[PDB]
RNA sequence: GCAGGCGCGCAAAUUACCCAAUCCUAAUUCAGGGAGGUAGUGACAAUAAAUAACGAUACAGGGCCCAUUCGGGUCUUGUAAUUGGAAUGAGUACAAUGUAAAUACCUUAACGAGGAACAAUUGGAGGGCAAGUCUGGUGCCAG
């Protein structure tokens, strides 16, 4: 009841499939989207990743790590719905994979 | 220096806070509470319901100045004689004053909550 | 507490695989 | 160290621009340690001004804080009443620190120089080499301030570039 | 098996390492008894730590009133003397103003007799009477003018009675323990209740009287004539204020 | 050139040993070099630089002066005595050495302990 | 392994599941193990063990400590975090010192390996 | 025959913007913008400099009549 | 109990040194003591400092900054790695002190700076560019 998942602040979800593969404009909020699915609940909710040039990274059943997004105003193409993020990927967190700090083991 | 108005003392004898001992237990510094007397013609336009106010207004202590203007409307004759000088801190309650002052650069205000007075915008108040 | 296991319980979630 | 209530104002922005920039500091930590010190000296100020005149504990503990406030040289000695400390107030702590101090003494020509050659241990308060910049020199040793006797600028052997260009100059 | 937690009149830093020595057993109380080890280690410095100070009792050197006792953690505590041949010393050791113990320096003619009050009297065995005072010296045969709260005068070098000191009004009295710790005097009046906390009251030079329970107090002597000479200049501790007092005027 | 000065000098014959604080002022030399120093040390007092033992120092900070604890005394035969076994390994008047730091020594008798029995075995 | 070739380098990397990691302390890293990690991140981790060797870097053990923790947080950004490592000295009489490899071999006598998709 | 790593491969901070010698001491930038804030309110208001430097030659930087700078009392 | 580990396929002090100190125990100055002390690890908190300081010269003035409305004020502005010697400690290390021995601190020979490359990070806010791509449609636009 403390979140938006169970009490958890991070979650880590099974990524079913990559959503919005064949949306033609790049760096649109369908491109960005991705379905996952919550293991201590076991059901499937869509999430983001930000810069879809980083999507890339994160591609099938890859045990993200799920945290929430605080919409901080209200952005043109920003669907609403979505409130979950993706901080890691695989225990690597994939923003330090878009800075190209570390690496994806696999 | 510490300018004073009238709600600031109907509010600070309702929350009990006394006046110098009150600005020395918030600011930390001899303060020197002044009254224009254009904000104690409002105190005393208030009516008998405030005599308490009027006669802590009365204080050899709280040392008054002398006003020249018609009329008696002493939030613009604060915000003016604050804005000449920029030497005086401003003790209020007035939400409209508040804001007059908190728009002009770089005075700090004071006003009464809880059960002591709090300082907005003064850098060394620790 | 809740808060310090609530968050450390999700290293025990994996993918399921066979060995 | 002490954190301000509200520290994200304008006006408190500009405070410590301007002190941590005509006193030379390294961050808004120094302003908050002296000014948390001060804070808490004329909070043990203004109670003893509360209670009772010539109530022995203000007489006895009020003359022991000017006492010591005239000593740090930050209270001058023709206001040796307790209501001058409530009066008191921070840029008089900094400007009693050693870098300030010595950027006023001459031999330094700025301050961030002063604050530089005191970190090089080039500055000995008397007999001791001090290589910190808050240092609050107290009224009988501002006028031991010079160089170090193991300081170029003192006595001692021309430094490491001195004689190694020296060398080189005999090449 | 374990310390630290120290009587803190033994002078004794936190940061020496973590125990404190444990008194053994002895004379005396632990609460109000100094060992050998803090007493020539760090009360007079005569050592540096506890290798050395059993160097220093197992030379047959020391001599804690009239006999060597090779041990550490001696408790040898208040009206004792420590004599020793080398340094010329003897050390009568007592309370003091602040509440520690004080070392005296005793010279021989009164470092050949102690004195204690009497814990209890009775009647040992076989007719003999029996005389218990403080350090467990159960010695046979007094005066028969036995009181108890009373002051004997150990012979020390044999262990006798060579003197018998009575109380009443108008001698001495000297205190060890309670809030008034170490403080000589006697002179207001003999109030005596049943069930204990009675006192024989205290002088002063402005007439002040500290009135305890009647265990801690007991006898030095009379007017003129104490047996022991005493601390600091005859510690009664009046003030710091008047110290700073008499210092402005002299 | 050095100057090495004594202070707090209280004799104590419950060792035969006179003990002080001693404070070294070497304007610019790094250290004063402990056997040297004691051996000056020996040379200002009456004798016997093996039986002079100093042992506490410390150089302050910003260099100059060095303070610690000296003891001086008579009689090397109670030096012998009255000294700890690494301060006198310290100086060359002692040795002492082991080899078998604490668990080898360790598993040795407790071995010894399994033993239980004397120089017997058999075939 | 062989160390001068990735034609094994590769091969090994495939089918290993315990890789011990021959790093030397007086030199630091090598592209090698580097080019051999990179191999095994991609076609999935074994388990990996870092040992440094070859500490006869001076007299000056600070030095030592310090290229020390400079190596165990290279280490750690580059496979998982708070990775084991161990310190070998130098060898004596044809081996190394038997109390870190007494430690070494219960370390890998409690492994505890994984499962790999390939 | 020994190879090694080089520099960005040792450090590892790969894929920075970039970053300033300014913002490298946590002083100098507030020496460095101390000076600004000098010479910012140099046009704010006209602070005083020093007084007559030289002999007076003129303030060498104009007179206007239309303008006055003096706060009026209501 | 101490050290190290395990119980998940996803994780974190060393199976270090010593009775030298403080004490304790014993036939007892000594021996023992994983009580206890030291070291290593330890972005768990706390304290103090560095990551540069001082100049000289040459130029650019169509120059800067502060103004919600065409207002105000100032070389006493910026760039040139143009360029110069001074000073130092991170690091290095003879040594010496330190300690049971050693490490650490303090002290110190000789070394050790110019892009002082001996190469500070984490965020946040914004633009601009193509013979380029994609989508919408009242040309040349908009997204
Ligand atoms: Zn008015």
């Amino acid at each position: 009841k403390s979140s938006p998942f169970g009490g958890s602040s991070h979650a880590k979800g099974i990524v079913l499939e990559k959503l919005g593969i064949e949306s033609k404009q790049p760096n649109s909020a369908i491109r960005k989207c991705v379905r996952v699915q919550l293991i201590k609940n076991g059901k499937k909710v869509t999430a983001f990743v930000p810069n879809d040039g980083c999507l890339n990274f994160v591609d099938e059943n890859d045990e993200v790590l799920l945290a929430g997004f605080g919409r901080k105003g209200k952005a043109k193409g920003d669907i609403p719905g979505v409130r979950f993020k993706v901080v890691k990927v695989s225990g690597v967190s994939l923003l330090a994979l878009w800075k190209e700090k570390k690496e994806k083991p696999r | 220096q510490v300018l004073i108005d009238t709600n600031f003392i109907n509010f600070s004898i309702q929350k009990k806070v006394d006046i110098v001992r009150g600005m020395m237990d918030c600011l930390l510094a001899k303060c020197n509470p002044l009254i224009t007397d254009c904000v104690m013609a409002e105190l005393e336009k208030l009516g008998p319901k405030y005599r308490i106010a009027l006669k802590l207004a009365r204080d050899p202590r709280i040392k008054r100045l002398s006003c020249s203007h018609k009329g008696t409307y002493a939030d613009d004759c604060l915000v003016h004689r604050v804005l000449q000088h920029k030497c005086y801190i401003v003790a209020t309650n007035d939400a409209g004053l508040k804001q007059r002052i908190r728009k002009i650069p770089g005075i700090p205000l004071m006003s009464v909550g809880g059960h002591a007075y709090v300082i907005e915008k003064l850098p060394d108040v620790f | 507490t809740m808060q310090r296991s609530s968050d450390v319980n999700e290293r025990k979630l994996h993918v399921p695989m066979v060995d | 160290y002490s954190t301000p209530k509200r520290p994200y104002e304008s006006s408190r922005l500009d405070a410590e621009l301007k002190l941590a920039g005509e006193f030379g500091l390294k961050n808004k930590k120094e302003i908050y340690r002296i000014s948390f010190q001060l804070s808490k000296i004329r909070r043990a100020a203004r109670d003893l001004l509360t209670r009772d005149e010539k109530d022995p504990k203000r007489l006895f503990e009020g003359n022991a804080l000017i006492r010591r406030l005239v000593r740090v040289g930050v209270l001058s000695e023709d206001k040796k009443k307790l209501d001058y400390v409530l009066a008191l107030k921070v840029e008089d702590f900094l400007e009693r620190r050693l870098q300030t101090q010595v950027y006023k003494l001459g031999l330094a020509k700025s301050v961030h120089h002063a604050r530089v050659l005191i970190t090089q241990r080039h500055i000995a308060v008397g007999k001791q080499i001090v290589n910190i910049p808050s240092f609050m020199v107290r009224l009988d040793s501002e006028k031991h301030i010079d160089f170090a006797p193991t300081s170029p600028f003192g006595g001692a052997r021309p430094g490491r570039v001195a004689r190694r260009n020296a060398a080189r100059k005999a090449e | 098996l374990k310390r630290l937690a120290a009587p803190h009149h033994w002078l004794l830093d936190k940061l020496s390492g973590c125990y404190a020595p444990r008194p053994s057993a002895g004379p005396h109380k632990l609460r109000e008894s100094l060992p050998l080890i803090v007493f020539l280690r760090n009360r007079l410095k005569y050592a540096l730590n506890g290798r050395e100070v059993k160097a220093i009792l197992m030379q047959r050197h020391v001599k804690v009133d009239g006999k060597v006792r090779t041990d550490t953690t001696y408790p040898a505590g208040f009206m004792d003397v420590i004599t020793l041949d080398a340094t010329n010393e003897n050390f009568r050791l007592v309370y003091d103003v602040k509440g520690r113990f004080a070392v005296h320096r005793i010279t021989d003619e009164e470092a050949s007799y102690k004195l204690g009050k009497v814990k209890k009297v009775q009647l040992g065995k076989k007719g003999v009477p029996y005389v218990v005072t403080h350090d467990g010296r159960t010695i046979r045969y007094p005066d028969p003018n036995i009181k108890v709260n009373d002051t004997v005068k150990i012979d020390l070098a044999s262990g006798k009675i060579t003197d018998f000191i009575k109380f009443d009004a108008g001698k001495l009295v000297y205190v060890t323990g309670g809030r008034n710790l170490g403080r000589i005097g006697t002179i207001v009046h003999k109030e005596r209740h049943d069930g204990g906390f009675d006192l024989v009251h205290i002088k002063d030079s402005l007439d002040n009287t500290f009135v305890t329970r009647l265990n801690n107090v007991f006898v030095i002597g009379e007017q003129g004539k104490p047996y022991i000479s005493l601390p600091k200049g005859k510690g009664i501790k009046l003030s710091i204020a008047e110290e700073r007092d008499r210092r402005r005027a002299q | 050139a050095v100057t090495i000065r004594t202070r707090k000098v209280i004799s104590n014959p419950l060792l035969a040993r006179k003990q002080f604080v001693v404070d070294v002022l070497h304007p610019n030399r790094a250290n004063v070099s402990k056997d040297e120093l004691r051996e000056k040390l020996a040379e200002v007092y009456k004798a016997e630089k093996d039986a002079v033992s100093v042992f506490g120092f410390r150089t302050q900070f910003g260099g100059g002066k060095s303070v610690g604890f000296g003891l001086v005394y008579n009689s090397v035969a109670e030096a012998k005595k009255f000294e700890p076994t690494y301060r006198l390994v310290r100086y060359g008047l002692a040795e002492k050495v082991e080899k078998a730091s604490r668990q080898q020594r360790k598993q040795k008798k407790n071995r010894d302990k399994k033993i239980f029995g004397t120089g017997k075995r058999l075939a | 392994c062989p160390a001068d070739d990735l034609n094994a380098m590769i091969d090994i990397a495939k089918i290993a599941d315990l890789v011990l990691l021959l790093i030397d302390g007086n030199f630091g890293f090598e592209m090698e193990t580097m080019e051999f990690l990179n191999i095994a991140q991609h076609h999935g981790m074994p388990r990996v063990l870092g040992v440094a060797t070859h500490l006869d870097l001076f007299k000056s053990q600070s030095t030592l400590r310090a290229s020390k923790k400079r190596l165990k947080h290279r280490f750690w950004t580059e496979v998982y975090q708070g990775a084991k490592l161990f310190y070998l000295s130098g060898v004596i009489n044809g081996r190394y010192p038997d109390r870190e490899i007494l430690n070494l071999s219960r370390f890998i006598s409690v492994m505890k390996f994984r499962p790999l998709k390939w | 025959g020994k190879r090694a790593i080089n520099y960005q491969i040792l450090k590892n901070k790969g894929l920075t913007p970039k970053r300033n010698k300014d913002n490298r001491n946590s002083r100098v930038k507030k020496r460095k913008k101390y000076q600004k804030a000098q010479k910012k309110l140099k046009s704010v208001r006209a602070v005083y400099s020093g007084g007559q430097s030289g002999v007076y030659e003129g303030e060498k930087t104009g007179i206007k009549k239309g303008l006055t700078r003096s706060v009026k009392f209501k």
